[PDB]
DNA sequence: CACAGGATGTCCATATTAGGACA
DNA sequence: TGTCCTAATATGGACATCCTGTG
């Protein structure tokens, strides 16, 4: 059950059933958290972290910034992107 | 396999990664201060610990009699003098 | 089975003159080991000063903080603290 | 809000310590 | 101090939790 956010997030971006919650906003990696708080809800269920929310999840995302995995997209709300896509796969 | 790699052994040299280093600095400083207290109280002895953050914060633990060394004017200037040359 | 293992002792001043000492010497080598690991790994200034009941003072001080225990202004303030 | 970045805590799993007893 | 045996911890890695600050 060893999983990391970026893995989990991607796992959501490969399931169509999750398109109006989280969806690709481009073909070269960028994606958007349409229903941000929900993803958080689920991600806190995947890690068994009940009180999880976007204000905590995003913080993990921001840590990914310097770790060169996921960068924000200035301007576009809830939009992020993998930097080594589609390499990450 | 297991959920995490668990605690992993590291080379005892300088940490080039600004984040792994920063994280490690907290984790340790969190424990060393603990030891100081323990030793201090466990064997009832004076102990002065003084850790200076890579940024600027100066964490410190000091038993009563030593307190006057991070609380006194001279100490403060002395500690302060010891960090800009 | 063989040895009882590391006993979880209470964080209160040991009363057995002997044990105490035995602990003191071990934790000391250990904590100093730490001040070195912390110092080294993160490359941050660190000062450690421990003084036994005898009054023997032990110290660890990274390059920069050395003055804190070498200079007369410092070596003074110290002797001064271990008093009443 | 939505986003940045900092200090400190948490959980898993394993790398390091250090109480006893004895040299 | 120097080991041995053995349980008690400290703590890497990966976030989780709070928080201060900002347009």
């Amino acid at each position: 059950s060893a999983i990391t956010l970026w893995q989990f997030l991607l796992q959501l971006l490969q399931k169509p059933q999750n398109k109006h919650m989280i969806c690709w906003t481009s073909n070269d990696g960028q994606f958007k958290l349409l229903q941000a708080e929900e993803v958080a809800r689920l991600w806190g269920i995947r890690k068994n972290k009940p009180n999880m929310n976007y204000d905590k999840l995003s913080r993990a995302l921001r840590y990914y910034y310097v770790k060169n995995i996921i960068k924000k997209v200035n301007g576009q709300k809830f939009v992020y992107k993998f930097v080594s896509y589609p390499e990450i796969l | 396999g297991k959920k995490t790699r668990g605690r992993v052994k590291i080379k005892m040299e300088f940490i080039d990664n600004k984040l792994r280093r920063y994280t490690t600095f907290s984790k340790r400083k969190t424990g060393i201060m603990k030891k100081a207290y323990e030793l201090s109280t466990l064997t009832g002895t004076q102990v002065l610990l003084l850790v200076a953050s890579e940024t600027g914060h100066v964490y410190t633990f000091a038993t009563r009699k030593l307190q006057p060394m991070i609380t006194s004017e001279t100490g403060k200037a002395l500690i302060q003098t010891c960090l800009n040359s």
